[PDB]
């Protein structure tokens, strides 16, 4: 987004830390180019010279402001496809009871038991246990006041940034390139899912490329949901954008959130404010304290939700900014935040594109960084959705999420201390579509040491779970 | 390449 003013006040919130992630038996094998995060603006890695908080906010090139008619085309496209999304939702989106807002319903999960509070929380030193009793199911002292003071519309926040304490490709690594994250007082989360936490909660249950979300699938059964439907299409592309969440122009977010959350839909009209404060926010890195204008905080709950309706109405609005009366049914496609997979028949350009999409401030540009030129024919089995390719299991026809060995191996080189049992077990479920040969190889340098799942172990889970009579019926 | 990394998230947690 926009920086509007970079100040030095007061107080001085301590993010400066080590990273807890730490090679493994395995990492002297495989020699990853990938690496922690540079936490200290002093790491002893930084590509010579270079500032962390320089780099890390540099992001924020700025707030695109649009048109008055590009403005009336996306709230016309905002109309339409929040229209076929309610209507496939039903108006089932009405409020949650505190209670709710905190244990979650037939699909939105219950709120995390206790992480990062955020402001003033922490210059106060204290958890979130220490404030909403998380195992009962309501407020807590400041909690209910904060909440009122919501209820009648004079809330106002900051918002806590953290540091991402990830593996990252060593250029990115050099480069400073941490990741933030902006974690907000959580009694804003709260009162969020109180406003749509029934609408997330639908979204959830019916992902698919008819409302165009993925957020709420499991990857390993819906895959085949997927890549049937997305194999029928002549073009298949795979998008990629350059900080899609900081990018998302004030205009654009102001106006989705004013079509997509109606009362007409059933939703509150407390709603579209709780949103709109999401726009101009206020960051804390340490001593200093920051204003950013436009673009959305990756931290606050319902991100990816927010940032997947989002992606789907500027894939309407690019498209009509170029052809033809196009509508929903034109093509299809189906985002999880950023993440994206587009398919139509027709031989759209996705190279004309990039103004259309620049008109929202939105740099796009192809997966496959091959001759970086948007081209034609791609198929289910080009794209990369979620870090996932889509391979037909030549066993069962079926098809199965496989990440690049090279991203795999990644993640078995770097475990903070002690987790190497428990994240072997999990990252050995994303690795078994790797095939039974690379199975044992990315975990070779482990037996005697471990417990490795037999590659049968897990295939056998695997096919239970795509379809239960499959495995009987075999 | 761009600031678009490949070895990070994928989903909050289980479902």
């Amino acid at each position: 987004g926009l920086i509007v003013d970079t100040r030095d006040v007061e107080e001085r919130v301590h993010v400066m830390r080590k990273t807890k992630l730490a090679p493994t038996v395995a990492h002297g094998v495989f020699n990853p180019e990938f690496g922690p995060a540079a936490l200290s603006n002093k790491d002893p890695r930084l590509n010579e010279g270079v500032v962390l908080d320089e780099v890390i906010f540099s992001k924020h090139k700025g707030d695109t402001k649009m048109s008055a008619e590009d403005k009336a085309l996306f709230r016309r496209c905002a109309a339409d496809y929040a229209s076929r999304l309610h209507s496939v939702l039903g108006t089932a989106n009405a409020p949650l009871s505190i209670y709710e807002a905190i244990k979650g319903v037939d699909g939105l999960d219950a709120m995390e038991p206790d992480t990062a509070p955020g402001l003033p929380w922490a210059l106060q030193g204290k958890r979130r246990g220490a404030l909403i009793d998380f195992e009962n199911g309501t407020v807590g002292p400041e909690v209910e006041a904060a909440l009122k003071l919501m209820e009648k519309r004079e809330y106002k926040f900051a918002c806590q940034t953290f540091l991402k304490d990830e593996i990252r490709p060593m250029e990115k690594v050099r480069a400073g390139k941490t990741r933030i994250v902006d974690v907000l007082p959580v009694e804003h989360i709260l009162y969020t899912r109180m406003m749509i936490g029934r609408f997330c909660a639908q979204m959830h249950s019916n992902n698919g490329p008819q409302i165009g979300s993925a957020v709420g699938c499991n990857p390993d059964v819906d895959w085949q949901r997927f890549g049937t439907h997305f194999a029928q299409y002549r073009n298949v592309w795979d998008v990629d954008y350059s900080a899609f969440d900081a990018n998302h122009c004030s205009d654009a977010m102001n106006i989705m959130f004013e079509e997509v959350f109606r009362t007409e839909f059933g939703f509150h009209p407390n709603a579209e404010w709780i949103l709109k404060t999401l726009v101009n926010t206020e960051h804390a890195y340490e001593n200093k304290r920051i204003t950013v204008e436009g673009g959305m905080p990756s931290g606050c709950s319902a991100t990816s939700i927010i940032n997947t309706i989002l992606n789907n109405i500027y894939v309407l609005y690019a498209l009509r900014r170029h052809y033809e009366g196009v509508e929903l049914d034109t093509y299809t496609m189906i985002s999880y935040g950023d993440d994206i997979v587009v398919a139509s028949d027709y031989d759209l350009d996705f190279e004309a594109l990039k103004p259309h999409f620049k008109s929202l401030g939105q740099t796009i540009t192809p997966a496959d960084k091959s001759d970086k030129g948007f081209v034609l024919g791609h198929s289910i089995t080009d794209v990369t959705f979620l870090k996932r390719h889509f391979h037909m299991d030549y066993g069962t026809g079926f098809y199965k999420p496989v990440m690049a060995s090279k991203t795999l191996e990644a993640i078995l080189s770097f475990a903070r201390r002690g987790t190497i049992q428990e994240k072997l077990i999990s990252v050995a479920g994303l690795a078994v579509h790797s095939g039974p040969d690379e199975y044992r190889r990315l975990f070779e340098p482990f037996q005697g040491l471990f417990e490795i799942p037999s590659y049968r172990s897990l295939y056998l889970r695997w096919v239970n779970a795509v379809c239960g009579d499959a495995a009987a019926l075999e | 390449g761009p600031y678009a990394g490949p070895l990070e998230r994928q989903r909050p947690l289980k479902v």
